């Protein structure tokens, strides 16, 4: 429920203006078998230089929900995001590929989940916010014990829109008696079985009763049906799906700057590269390429990656394993390489173990790149953006990643000391290209029986495809078992065109 | 006042072809109704015809015109109807109508109307060859019209004559029906073809338009034959050019209103009749359904269906019109159960047990089809659903007699001539997703259905049983009697018919919108009665003409279509503008709405699954729903498609586009209704994804044009192209294509393979060799290709692309179309396109196309060019262009800077006697002309001036001339033009102002060498040009008259980038040369346009930094404005055809009052567009407004003329300038255009160098040229063109000039990079060395190796070198590079000449002359010519072989040979005395050799070649003397 994020206040002025001042704000999320609820409160300091308002809220929510599934256990990374507020399934889808298995969606049905701020201790809390943080409470805090989640979510939903109507005849349901206390470490009144049916008939009938004085109807004579309706609301594919919006991501970037070392090389790339790079990988779907480029005349502490080699393989979760015979090329033969580069689902601030075991184990298997002057370029997906990060293997960790058998998570023998940084700079004064292998293009992502890294092709001076090129999924695009002579069928053919 | 705005959605009729516009009906003569329960019944007899009148004989093939008899065999006894008809149809160009009942023969009538338009061609020694005639022949079905088109070719082919029938995209099968007679299409075919501009390809050859069942006009299709009729009536009478306009239709009022639409004569070209005349009489039964629930109607139905069998279950024929699917089949067994359960009654159609050959049906048991069970009883099922041979099994057996009962569906009155007793017609409505539900069938339809009851051989009189509505019926009667008024639809696609004639552009204005929309059935129909079509009456009378009813009703068509970009322009102008989408969705036949949609949905980061979306949403299907009833498959419908649309849900968007999936797949979906869906979707979907994808493209967003190609493909073949690449081809079986797609083998391996191995791969040596056929027929395009760098960011790549595959003439067919795009580095977006169109001639051959593709600041590694068919699947062929060692040449320094000083008077120059000839022409000179006065008088420097063709160079090259006069009185001055043209009228200005008024004789160089060395020497100013002052003086050392050369002028110096610039290069370079040898100070005096690279010219020629100067074009006498036009065609052909609008309306819009030269690319070009651009401005009243002067004032000049083009031209106001005429008539035409009588001049691209008459309007339009040498189109000259446009402006008055170059689409781009910027000079020293470097070698100049390297120190390439040595592809431009280059050419061309026999080459140093070297050198030949005719001329030859042998020399194929001439001297060289073994006459060696063969045969030639032989005789005196030698 994005509809709290964006408040403000309206006051007489003596220009005879109506002066709005901003308001804190809050996105809420709930969760009803956890009876959990989060709201993220930004206190109105936010809005004081950004002159855009309800959008504004709107990307503040989605960036938030962003953020917020970055920070949360990925045990509850969760596989649908339900938005209220339509406005929300777009930047929402824009910034949760994050969480790209996470579908964002709106509902036709409507929650009252920001009229649940009637209740003094959520609303008072949320204006008294002093700055940004977000929050969490238990609503249906007591009821879980010897009651259903399902039901806990049926009536917070029907005693929310009783409390969204009037809240005074809800304040005399939910305050009947002076001894009946509520629980203050719970959201609602700990009441009895019998007590909480009883008080479920009250909101019911409050629903139905308002429902009915309103709109001058029978309300009696209304089924079961508008009752219900109107009381609880209103009366690889995936891959094929996300990895299309890789355009809007390349246009956000971050390059991970930090302490200097000052003494070894720095890299230069050209974004153009980059942004073609995470268009032809996915989200989830990480693509590995080998970088090639220059350095500048008498700036020997400069390297500017200034063309791309995509060599034949493919790309999993963590790791990517590319062709142990490595590129040879014209464009490049009076280029060096340096290093490697792959696309990440996922963001952490620490070099892959298998990337840089490759990266050792390629420059132990030719000596031509140099250990130290080779570096790997992780490009991460974050909220809704990349960022880009280019780090480098000294004698250390080019030992780990030489001798290293095994690959795992955690292995005996990764260290915090293993890979060290180099700084990386994005340029728009000169542009390159790639170059691909030659009988095939570079994905072989859907076959995996055409697969090797001692594999014999040559590389092409010529651009890449998407992922999901109709030519490397082979599978799917050749699935045709076909009745042919159903066209005779149906031999109104009328065409008159042409 | 002005125009008011109408609602335009409700004046019109809905859903067309139903209208029942009558408010009542009449009874026919003995009508009879009985009401009944569920049903009422009405009946009416048969008709009485109308009796002969006296002295009435019918007309046999006898006493007919003698050749239309042919081809009508075995008909003595036409129809009394065609009988009567026929006089006028042979004998009479009028327009003629018909109205008669279906069967009635009018399809003779208008077949006799042809046969005698194709008589109107024929020859007493030829046959009724087709070149002379044309007709388009507009039947409304698509099968009735392949039935006809089947028919007439047997019949017609009597002569020979084709009939064709119009299915043919749009390039591929073209010049396949301009190889065509008479064109058999549909309204739809002929609107499209318009839209697309074929019609006036074949127009003015075209006299014949036969429209058969026009009814349709109150059906909705009404508007594209309304389109038709219109389009027809105001290019009509425009052109001034007749047609016959015949339409035939069934008898219904309203048709003489139809004809006067038509422009047909009531009087003697109406021929009107009703029902009586009918070929069977026809009694009709309404049966008119009045029950209120279907429930209960649709038994009611095959209950009373079952009645209307066992009424007719005698003997009889029952003819069953079913209207779904599989009713066909559905409406059987309805009367086998009836039959079965009736107690062994209804069944017995025969006339015992044995009788009727009822063994026969039974023998007949096996068929594919539902025969099965139907063939044994004597009631069966027919349709094209079934099989192919089955219907032909059916029919079989039906014109037997052995099938009295046949259920089918309307495709069945669409199909043969076929006949039937009596008809039963069940439902009356079809379910039309035009509107998307099931509506009242097609008026033509009924009519259709109801043609075929009844035979002219065995059945009388026939009778119908049509079970329909009580309320419809009363149209239905009146259907069937005549009571429907056929009206028209037209204010539906009067939107569409706004948009695709400003496309077409006979309607720019209001003006013309108004007369245009008066062209419309509908405007007849306004104005005899305007009541149902949207006034009353009181208004009506207040504008009685139509004015305001055309003011008003364009207005809306005008103003949505400017909103939906179709057109822009206020309520201000009128005037249309039509863009590239309007374009887009107007050709390719997608809704102006859906095009608006697509615009505003087109992104550059389209994926699939919202590409297929968008395409899913066009507004052309705003009628299509989706049902629950199919929801439910629906489901599985997105289950079973491998691209996810899920971003759409369950409606009509996803429905659609999960029904595009399904087809592509071949997806079996349940539901009829989903069918037709994809039915109607689909047969929409090529078009719709053709608009985008040309729109996308021109945007572009390539990467959109790579998914839309992709789509395309995808839609064309209705499959994926990750399918096996064979899918495409009939050939291969699924099963074979299967094989090959089993296992993971791609196909860009399947060529190295041998032919076993090929199929080695599923291990079937049984199909590797038919396999192999298939992959030697799989398509591919080789691409070779060269970069050059002229400028930093501007480069030019020139590719040469062979077919790889050899083509099959029955799947290759006509010729094959692709896009070659030329993309960025990183390949998003598209450079540029050059659409290939690649002839059957020109298959595995190299196709060499140059185009100009620039860079920018990030110098990329690598750009693209990607050469990919329009139609293909899985074929394409990508080209990279490499740039990572990339180095363009030196940004130029910027121009030098225009100062402001005093206009100079003429009196400046303290002469009197040289300002005599300069006071009284111009009274002030050009600021260039003032600025370069101090350094061009009062010095003896040599200098370099640019400026632009116009800004007074002749001045610059005179005021030294003068200057040198006054240094001495015998000094000596020779300028060099190698334009011969240029030298000859500058001469003609220079011999005026010289000879008369200073005295100083002036000589123009000639051919004649001792002639040439004689004129010099007399005059102390030569013009001259540039082999004629090489070639001579090359050897000047003994010729004492060359040294003494105080002063040389050179005219055109920028000339150095194209051929044959060598020349006079290479005089410049000896000309500095003897300056430096004779110990005195040469000036030199260089005269150019604008050039970047003047520094180095400068610099090389002997100027400094300083005494160089150089200005840019846009500093100008009278500034011009130039401007792109472009047709967006490739066709040479079409863009010729449809840029004659822009140059008439140029004239009238730019330069109204001042006079237009037009240059064409030919010169028979510049009479046809004299006539053109008169039949324009014929047409727009004000005529005859290129004359200035009275009627009379011309004779006198007109008396002398010799082509009656050129006399009427004239008379005009139009003239042409080309070779034909008589040099008078040239003197005369250039006194006309240049004193004002004559306000225009056509002119032929040649002629744009010796342009003597200047103008204040220049339009070169077609810039291309139709070169024989490469049998194809080529730019025309920059330098040339640009001169061109120099060539209009009139210093004396005008104060800017109008220049319009009309090109092509990727012709006019080059235009913008080339034009607007100034022009470099580059340098072809590294080719053209070889010829001079000998000549000097022999003139004892060039001493050794060494020496050659210090001849290479002083040229051209010397300078350009280290400036763009990508020019001369020089991988260095350091010293050691520079050095290597200059050696290592030097080495390779004496090695070469040293081969060639020509010289001696000693201890790899030295080298000398040798006596072919030295014949060379003497007779001024080139060494390739010297060599063949070495290794030619022997013993034994003689005057044939050295004939030959010297007609192949290099000199002599530089003549081209022109468009279709190889049937010319192929005629020519039969009765040629020498004959040849396997030559083609488009190389100029067997040219030359006919030339010589005329020339020695003394006949008289066609001045086309009569020009090249004398060119060829000019010069061929030298090889001669060489040769003996």
């Amino acid at each position: 429920d994005d509809t709290n994020v964006y408040r403000v206040t309206i006051h007489k002025t003596f220009e005879g203006n109506l002066t709005t001042k901003p308001i804190n704000g809050a996105i809420f999320i709930f969760n009803p078998r956890t009876g959990q609820l989060f709201l993220k409160i930004i206190h109105t300091s936010v809005w004081a230089g950004q002159k855009r308002l309800g959008q504004l809220a709107k990307w503040k929510t989605a960036e938030e929900v962003a953020a917020l599934i970055r920070s949360l256990p990925v045990e509850e990374q969760p596989k649908q995001i339900i938005v209220t507020r339509k406005g929300m399934l777009d930047p929402l889808e824009v910034h949760l590929l994050d969480f790209p298995n996470i579908v964002i969606k709106g509902s036709e049905l409507q929650l009252p989940f920001q009229a649940c701020l009637k209740v003094e201790k959520f609303g008072d809390l949320i204006l008294k916010a002093t700055e940004p943080q977000m929050v969490l409470f238990n609503l249906y805090d007591d009821w879980l014990k010897t009651i259903s989640s399902y039901t806990a979510f049926s009536r917070l939903i029907l005693i929310l829109r009783a409390l969204h109507v009037n809240n005074d005849r809800a304040k005399v349901i939910l305050k009947p008696d002076k001894t009946t206390i509520t629980e203050p470490h719970h959201i609602w009144p700990t009441l009895t079985d019998e007590e909480w049916i009883k008080v479920e008939v009250q909101l019911k009938d409050l629903i139905l009763a308002d429902y009915g004085k309103k709109n001058n109807v029978n309300v009696a004579s209304l089924t079961q049906s508008e009752i219900r309706d109107i009381i609880l609301g209103m009366e690889w594919r995936v891959r094929a799906i996300s990895a299309a919006n890789l355009h809007l991501r390349t246009n956000h970037i971050y390059v991970s700057s930090d302490d200097i070392k000052e003494t070894g090389y720095t890299y230069i790339l050209p974004k153009n590269v980059l942004k073609k790079f995470i268009c032809i990988s996915d989200l989830r779907a990480q693509i590995a390429g080998y970088l090639y480029g220059v350095s500048p005349p008498d700036n020997p502490q400069v390297k500017e990656i200034r063309c791309i080699v995509m060599v034949p393989q493919w790309g999993t979760h963590q790791t990517v394993h590319l062709p142990g015979q490595l590129p040879q090329h014209e464009y490049l033969k009076e280029m060096e390489p340096l290093g490697w580069i792959h696309t990440q689902p996922n963001e952490s601030p620490q070099l892959s173990p298998q990337d840089v075991t490759t990266h050792a184990k390629i420059m132990a298997d030719n000596p031509s790149w140099d250990g130290e002057k080779t570096i790997i370029i992780t490009c991460s997906f974050t909220p809704g953006s990349c960022t880009l990060t280019a780090y480098k293997l000294t004698p250390s960790g080019y030992e780990w990643g030489r001798q290293n058998t095994d690959k795992g998570n955690n292995p005996k023998g990764y260290l915090p000391s293993h890979y060290e940084r180099v700084q990386m700079l994005l340029s728009d004064r000169f542009l390159g290209f790639f170059m691909v292998p030659a009988q095939s293009s570079w994905n072989y992502n859907f076959m995996g029986v055409r697969h090797d890294p001692n594999m014999k092709y040559e590389l092409q001076l010529a651009n890449p495809k998407e992922f999901y090129h109709e030519v490397h999924r082979p599978s799917h695009f050749l699935n045709f078992a076909l009745l042919q002579e159903g066209e005779v069928y149906s031999a109104d053919r009328e065409d008159l065109y042409a | 006042a002005p125009r008011q705005v109408l609602d335009l959605e409700d004046l019109v009729f809905t859903q067309g072809s139903h209208f029942m516009a009558n408010k009542r009906c009449q009874l026919p003569d003995g009508s009879f109704r009985r009401q009944r329960k569920g049903y009422e019944e009405v009946h009416v007899p048969a008709l009485k015809p109308k009796p002969f009148g006296s002295e009435e004989q019918l007309l046999p093939v006898e006493k007919l015109p003698k050749y239309a008899q042919a081809g009508f065999e075995g008909f003595k006894t036409l129809n009394r109807i065609q009988s009567k008809l026929y006089r006028a149809a042979l004998e009479t160009d009028e327009n003629l109508l018909l109205c008669a009942p279906t069967g009635a023969g009018k399809t003779n009538v208008a077949l006799m109307c042809m046969l005698r338009e194709i008589g109107k061609h024929i020859n007493m020694d030829g046959t009724i060859n087709v070149d002379d005639f044309k007709i388009i022949y507009i039947a409304p079905m698509r099968s009735l019209v392949q039935e006809m088109v089947g028919s007439f070719g047997k019949r017609l082919a009597t002569y020979g004559i084709t009939v064709a029938e119009l299915t043919g995209d749009h390039q591929l099968c073209k010049e396949e029906i301009s190889a065509t007679q008479i064109i058999v299409c549909t309204p739809e075919k002929w609107d499209i073809i318009t839209r697309k501009g074929g019609e006036r390809t074949y127009t003015q050859l075209v006299r014949l338009i036969i429209l058969d069942e026009i009814h349709l006009l109150h059906d909705d299709r009404g508007p594209v034959l309304e389109a038709l009729v219109a389009r027809a009536i105001r290019n009509i009478e425009m052109t001034q050019e007749d047609v016959r306009l015949i339409g035939l239709s069934a008898t219904l009022p309203n048709y003489e209103d139809v004809a006067t639409f038509l422009r047909v004569d009531p009087a003697k070209g109406l021929f009107y009749f009703d029902n009586s005349f009918r070929p069977v009489p026809l009694e009709q039964t309404y049966v008119g359904i009045t029950e209120k629930k279907a429930i209960k109607r649709f038994q009611i139905m095959n209950e009373i269906v079952y009645e209307k069998i066992m009424e007719h279950a005698g003997k009889n024929q029952v003819l069953v019109f079913v209207h779904s699917r599989k009713e066909t089949g559905k409406t059987a067994r309805a009367i086998r159960d009836m039959c079965l359960e009736k107690d062994t009654l209804g069944l017995f159609l025969r006339e015992g047990s044995a009788s009727t050959e009822v063994l026969r049906t039974e023998a007949e048991q096996c068929k594919n089809l539902e025969l099965k069970d139907l063939l044994p009883y004597g009631f069966a099922i027919h349709h094209a659903g079934m099989t192919r041979v089955d219907r032909t099994l059916v029919e079989d057996l039906f014109a037997d007699k052995h099938i009295q009962v046949l259920v089918s569906t309307a495709t069945l009155a669409w199909g043969v001539n076929l006949p039937a007793h009596t008809v039963i017609i069940k439902g009356t409505q079809v379910y039309s997703p035009e509107k998307g539900r099931w509506t009242e069938l097609g008026a033509l339809d009924i009519l259709q259905m109801l043609g075929r009851a009844g035979r002219p051989q065995y059945d009388t009189k026939g009778e119908g049983i049509l079970i329909t509505s009580h309320g419809e019926l009363q149209y239905y009667l009146s259907l069937l009697n005549q009571q429907l008024p056929i009206e028209s639809q037209m204010v539906s696609k009067l939107p569409d018919m706004l948009n695709a004639e400003i496309v077409l552009g006979n309607v720019q204005n209001a003006k013309d919108a108004v007369n245009w929309l008066g062209y419309a059935y509908l405007y007849i129909r306004m104005l005899r009665s305007p009541t149902l079509y949207g006034i009353s009456h009181d208004d009506l009378k207040g504008d009685p003409l139509l004015d305001q009813r055309r003011l008003d009703l364009v207005h809306t068509a005008a103003l949505m279509l400017d909103k939906n970009n179709l057109v822009k322009y206020d309520k201000k102008t009128g005037n249309f503008q039509v863009t590239e989408l309007g374009r887009i969705a107007s050709h390719y036949y997608i809704t102006n709405d859906t095009v608006q949609t697509y615009n505003q949905l087109l992104k550059p980061t389209l994926s699939e699954i919202e590409l297929f979306r968008v395409f899913s949403l066009s507004s052309e299907f705003k009628n299509i729903t989706v049902r629950e009833e199919e929801k439910l498959e629906l489901q599985k419908l997105l289950e079973r498609v491998p691209i996810p649309v899920k971003e759409s849900i369950e409606e009509p968007s996803a429905k659609i586009n999960v029904l595009l999936q399904a087809f592509i797949s071949q997806l079996k979906l349940e539901g009829f209704a989903l069918m037709a869906d994809m039915v109607y979707v689909t047969q929409s979907a090529g078009r719709l994804m053709r608009a985008i994808f040309e729109i996308v493209l021109n945007r572009g967003w390539a990467q959109l044009t790579d998914k839309t190609l992709n789509l395309c493909k995808m839609i064309d073949k209705r499959m994926w192209q990750s399918m096996c690449p064979l899918r495409q081809f009939r050939k291969l079986p699924e099963e074979v294509v299967k094989k090959i797609e089993k296992k993971n083998f791609p196909f860009e391996r399947l060529y190295d393979l041998n032919h076993n191995e090929i199929g080695e791969l599923i291990r079937m040596p049984k199909m590797g060799k038919t396999i192999h056929k298939y992959v030697h027929l799989f398509p591919k395009l080789e691409l070779s290709v060269h970069l050059q760098p002229i400028t930093r960011s501007t480069l030019k790549v020139e590719l040469t692309i062979t077919p790889d595959f050899q083509w099959d003439e029955k799947v290759h067919g006509s010729s094959e179309a692709f896009w070659i795009l030329v993309e960025d580095v990183d390949s998003e977006v598209i450079l540029h396109h050059e659409y290939f169109l690649l002839k059957a001639k020109y298959a595995q051959d190299e196709h060499l196309i140059t185009f100009f593709v620039p860079v920018f600041e990030p110098l990329p590694p690598q750009y693209f060019i990607r050469v990919v068919s329009d139609r293909w699947l899985s074929c394409e062929t990508q080209l990279p262009v490499s740039f990572r060692h990339l180095i363009l040449p030196e940004k130029y320094p910027p121009p030098t800077e225009l100062l402001d000083l005093q206009p100079l008077p003429v009196s400046a120059l303290r002469n009197s006697a040289f300002e005599s000839l300069y006071q009284d022409k111009f009274p002030f000179f050009n600021p260039i002309q003032t600025q370069v006065f101090n350094t061009v008088y009062n010095s003896d420097d040599n200098v370099f001036v640019g400026a632009p063709t116009g800004s007074g160079k002749t001045i610059c090259a005179e005021f030294a001339i003068l200057r040198m006069l006054l240094q001495s009185s015998e000094g000596r001055c020779v300028y060099i033009t190698p334009m011969e043209a240029l030298a000859e009228q500058v001469y003609m200005d220079w011999y005026e102002k010289f000879q008369d008024r200073l005295n100083k004789k002036v000589v123009l160089l000639t051919g004649e060498t001792s002639t040439d060395l004689k004129l010099l020497g007399k005059g102390n100013i030569i013009i001259s040009t540039p082999e004629k002052w090489d070639i001579l003086s090359r050897r000047w050392k003994q010729r004492k008259n060359v040294q003494n050369i105080n002063l040389f002028v050179v005219d055109e110096v920028h000339l150095i980038g194209g051929e044959n610039g060598p020349v006079l290069e290479v005089i410049c370079s000896r000309m500095r040369y003897i300056s430096s040898q004779i110990e005195r100070p040469i000036r030199i005096v260089a005269l150019s346009s604008s050039l970047s690279n003047a520094k180095d010219v400068a610099h090389w020629l002997g100027c400094s930094a300083t005494s160089t100067f150089n200005f840019h074009p846009n500093v100008r006498p009278v500034p011009l404005e130039l401007h792109i036009q472009g047709f967006n065609i490739s066709h040479t052909q079409t863009r010729l055809l449809s840029m004659a609008k822009p140059v008439y309306h140029a004239i009238t819009k730019h330069s109204p009052k001042k006079p237009v030269i037009v240059f064409v690319p030919s010169r028979k070009q510049t009479r046809l567009t004299a006539i053109d651009i008169l039949t324009t401005c014929a047409a727009d009243i004000q005529r005859q407004r290129f004359l200035h002067c009275t009627e009379k004032d011309l004779i006198p000049y007109l008396e002398k003329l010799s082509d009656s083009t050129l006399k009427e031209t004239l008379l005009n106001g139009v003239g042409y300038l080309h070779e034909g005429l008589s040099p008078m008539e040239r003197r005369l035409v250039e006194q006309l255009f240049s004193s004002g009588a004559i306000q225009v001049v056509v002119a032929s691209r040649s002629l744009c160098w010796g342009m003597n008459v200047a103008a204040h309007l220049v339009i070169i339009m077609d810039t291309q040229y139709y070169n024989g040498k490469i049998h194809a189109y080529v730019d025309y000259p920059i330098y040339d063109v640009l001169q061109m446009v120099g060539h209009a402006n009139r210093p004396l008055q005008d104060d800017e000039g109008r220049c319009v170059i009309m090109c092509q689409g990727s012709k006019k781009d080059f235009f913008k990079k080339f034009l607007y910027e100034p022009l470099p000079v580059e340098s072809h020293l590294d080719h053209c060395m070889h010829d001079h470097f000998n000549a000097e070698i022999v003139t004892k100049t060039i001493e050794n190796k060494q020496d050659a390297v210090d001849y290479l120190t002083w040229t051209f390439l010397y300078r350009r070198m280290t400036q763009n040595p990508n020019y001369y592809n020089l991988q260095g431009i350091s010293h050691r590079h520079l050095s290597d280059h200059l050696s290592e050419l030097v080495e390779q061309t004496l090695s070469d000449l040293e081969q060639s026999k020509c010289i001696s080459i000693e201890d790899e140093m030295d080298v000398a002359p040798l006596n072919l070297g030295m014949i060379a050198a003497y007779y001024y030949i080139n060494y390739t010519t010297i060599e063949l005719f070495s290794m030619s001329l022997n013993a034994k030859t003689k005057v044939r072989g050295l004939i030959e042998i010297i007609s192949n020399a290099a000199e002599y194929e530089n003549i081209p040979i022109r468009h279709h001439e190889d049937n010319l001297l192929r005629q020519l060289a039969q009765k040629v005395p020498h004959k040849l073994n396997n030559p083609k006459f488009n190389d100029p060696h067997v040219k030359t050799n006919l030339l010589l063969q005329a020339h020695l045969s003394r006949m008289q030639l066609s001045a086309e070649l009569q020009s090249d032989t004398e060119e060829i005789l000019s010069k061929a005196i030298r090889l001669i003397q060489a040769c003996v030698d």
